[PDB]
């Protein structure tokens, strides 16, 4: 398990294709996590799913339905 | 409204009971201040160069000229140890000061008023805040309005009824295949299109876009009647 | 024992207040010590018993008193203490 | 946004190569240490800024391959697949424009340039097809055209006008848009204030390594000199100047550091109040957004930074 | 050493007191005597025999 | 959420109370 990336040479990782969401940040875009017989595994921080917007001069979303959402911020 | 409310508040107190880190923005203050005490008072023990640090070793073995020369040397370094103390109290007060400014100002447009900003308040359409005392902090509940299902449908920019083109006083025109209804962006209730809906401005030849429809005036039943 | 005093204890010097702990030391541990690596207690050299060291009482002294075109009457206030010298 | 991560090694900065010295480094107890956590929180907090900032959204936002944009031409502002990294052909002019072994390292970012390209693309795709929802819920796609009539309803406009003279609007804004690579491309200054973040570091570290070779009232400045001609005793007489020395210009290095730091996050906060204002939502705030009531905003990369393109009326 | 009030004013280094607290000095107690615990001194060699 | 040196701890102006009072 013996690998090179931009921040320097990485030992103890699998390198993983996948991208997943960033657990362990190390550099240039890479991140590790403990996954699938568990083990260290390096791989390319995930920017989130890709969602494309159906658009259309004639096609417009209007909701049906809203939800009311309590969200907790702290500050010193 | 009243089930979604209620539900919300009691994730509030699942989240904060159950998870202990989301307030480690504050306990970071904490540690940070536990650090530079910890710091400042294992300073005393080191040497600075000097023969013991201890203040009575050195008074008590060197001669009066020898041992002014080893004392300075621990005053010296001591006295560095404070300045590095006070810069850093210094600046880490700087950043407490900047979050106190915006805590102030939050309170200020989130819960005493309602903010128009964008995600100021927090995600979606701030509605009102409750304000929470925590331990050298402040903790801020953000009732928001979040829309959640939606629809497409046909919409156009304007209608043409009697040759004018006809534009919306508030709201978008939409349409369900058959005829179309005038509803708020934010949410979906069928209007008729009238008169008193839409406004009478220049000509159907202009718009890019337009559609013809039939535009109901409340007044003609009225004269007929 | 109770009272602000300099002690020397064997090799060890100090002052503060000495009082009886209920601290245990290990047979052939004389004197403990705190996270910073400063003297908290001590084991008395002749008879066996523990002694916590409390610093004797120190503090700012903040004055109380209104403008001088006002009166000239003044508030002593002893900080992190109690009412001792009086 | 971003400064340059900077991890400078207290032990051999102060001490190069030598035991005596580092002994002797020792007797002032946790400086080098605490020297050393400080520039690690620096190196932490420019990352921080970076996602407090670039990321506004959790998804990714693509446009579709038709592209009707109701006259509008965004091939300016919106990355082209035919570069070998993604970029818009504004970001390739802002990346153009702005641009050791005595234990200094340089820390790589944790957010590569191309990515930060692709939280842009996802801004910039958003705006285009959701107008001002996607950031504050689900997306819904709206017809451009409509997109600016409420902007316009907004700021007092009746949207008629927009209709009417859609046509004009579509040259003032295209012939605007030239206007910003001409201007970006002829004048190399525009960013200057980028540039003097880059100036600001490469200053600090030359000081950093112009102060060793400085005597400090020391014999001379290489160590292996002391130890080559003075007595084991006589030599830390000499090596102790060069330690006290050394150690105070690090302590200035570090103490510059956490002033800058100061002055760059306060500017973070700004770019991530503006994402949401200006390029997320519409702001009524005055002059917030830039002279004229806003409209909607463009963000753009730039190298340590962001650039906002702020459309108003 | 007047009185706390004449502390204010050599602390502010001025003749006039504004209408406020200020910290004029600070507070110590000083040891009452000197205690001297040492270990037996028994175990002497038989010199005087 | 949760020395003899002469480092002084300063208490605060308003207590725990007031603050939830306001």
């Amino acid at each position: 398990n013996v690998f090179q990336t931009r921040a320097g040479c990485l030992i103890g990782a699998e390198h993983v294709n996948n991208s997943y969401e960033c657990d362990i940040p190390i550099g240039a875009g890479i991140c590790a996590s403990y996954q699938t017989s568990q083990s260290i595994i390096a791989y390319t921080m995930s920017l989130g799913a890709e969602n494309s917007v159906a658009y259309s001069n004639n096609s417009i979303a209007i909701p049906t339905n809203f939800t009311i959402s309590v969200t907790t911020e702290i500050l010193p | 409204i009243a089930n979604q409310f209620n539900s919300a508040i009691g994730k509030i107190q699942d989240s904060l009971s159950s998870t202990a880190s989301a307030l480690g923005k504050l306990q970071d203050v904490v540690n940070q201040n536990a650090q530079a005490l910890n710091t400042l008072v294992k300073q005393l023990s080191s040497n600075f160069g000097a023969i013991s640090s201890v203040l009575n070793d050195i008074l008590s073995r060197l001669d009066p000229p020898e041992a002014e020369v080893q004392i300075d040397r621990l005053i010296t370094g001591r006295l560095q140890s404070l300045q590095t103390y006070v810069t850093q109290q210094l600046i880490r007060a700087a950043e407490i000061r900047a979050s106190a400014n915006l805590a102030a100002t939050k309170m200020s447009e989130c819960v005493l008023g309602q903010s128009k900003r964008v995600d100021f308040c927090g995600k979606g359409y701030h509605l009102m805040s409750f304000p929470q005392s925590a331990p050298h902090g402040v903790v801020f509940l953000h009732v928001t309005y979040v829309p959640a299902q939606e629809k497409n449908f046909t919409t156009a920019p304007a209608i043409c009824h009697d040759g004018k083109a006809h534009f919306p006083r508030e709201g978008v025109f939409v349409s369900n295949g058959t005829h179309w209804f005038v509803t708020q962006r934010n949410f979906y209730e069928p209007q008729i299109i009238t008169t008193d809906n839409t406004f009478v401005s220049g000509n159907c030849d202009v718009v890019i876009g337009i559609v013809n429809n039939t535009v109901y005036d409340p007044l003609q039943p009225e004269l007929d009647s | 024992k109770n009272k602000c005093v300099n002690f020397n204890f064997n090799g060890l010097t100090g002052t503060g207040v000495l009082t009886e702990s209920n601290k245990k030391f290990l047979p052939f541990q004389q004197f403990g010590r705190d996270i910073a690596d400063t003297t908290d207690a001590v084991r008395d050299p002749q008879t066996l018993e523990i002694l916590d060291i409390t610093p004797c009482s120190f503090g700012g002294v903040s004055v109380i008193t209104p403008g001088t075109n006002t009166s000239n009457q003044v508030a002593v206030l002893y900080q992190g203490v109690n009412c001792t010298e009086v | 946004v971003s400064m340059t991560k900077t991890s400078v090694d207290c032990t051999m900065y102060i001490c190069g190569d030598s035991t005596e010295c580092s002994n002797l480094l020792l007797q002032y107890g946790s400086f080098c240490t605490q020297l050393n956590r400080a520039l690690t929180g620096i190196a932490v907090e420019q990352d921080k800024n970076t996602q407090e900032v670039f990321a506004q959204v959790k998804q990714i936002y693509k446009t579709p391959p038709i592209k009707d944009f109701g006259g509008f031409n965004f091939s300016q502002i919106l990355p082209d697949p035919s570069k070998p990294s993604k970029r818009s052909f504004i970001e390739d002019l802002l990346f153009n424009k702005v641009t050791k072994f005595n234990g200094l390292t340089v820390l790589p970012p944790l957010l590569t340039d191309e990515m930060i390209a692709q939280y842009t693309s996802a801004l910039l795709a958003g705006t285009i097809t959701s107008g001002w929802t996607f950031g504050a819920g689900a997306a819904l796609q709206i017809p451009f055209a409509m997109q600016m009539a409420y902007r316009f309803n907004g700021i007092g406009v009746t949207q008629n006008v927009l209709y009417e003279n859609q046509k004009l609007i579509a040259n003032q804004f295209n012939s605007a848009i030239g206007k910003i690579q001409d201007s970006l491309s002829s004048t190399a200054s525009a960013l200057g204030k980028l540039q003097d973040v880059v100036n600001q570091n490469a200053q600090a570290l030359n000081t950093l390594v112009k102060q060793l070779s400085s005597n400090f009232g020391a014999i001379s400045s290489v160590l292996n000199d002391i130890l080559s001609r003075l007595d084991p005793p006589e030599a830390e007489v000499q090596i102790d100047r060069l330690i006290t020395g050394r150690l105070q210009s690090l302590q200035t290095y570090v103490t510059q550091q956490l002033i800058r730091a100061a002055e760059i996050r306060a500017s973070a906060n700004l770019a991530a109040t503006k994402m949401s204002e200006c390029v997320l939502g519409q702001s009524k705030r005055v002059d917030f957004c830039g002279k004229g009531y806003h409209l909607m905003s463009f963000p753009q990369s730039a190298p340590h930074g962001v650039v906002f393109l702020h459309v108003t009326y | 050493a007047l009185d706390p009030l004449s502390e204010t004013k050599c602390t502010l280094k001025s003749f006039t007191v504004e209408k406020g607290i200020y910290q004029t000095s600070n507070f110590r107690v000083q040891p009452t005597e000197s205690i001297v615990r040492f270990p037996n001194i028994t175990n002497l060699c038989p010199f005087g025999e």
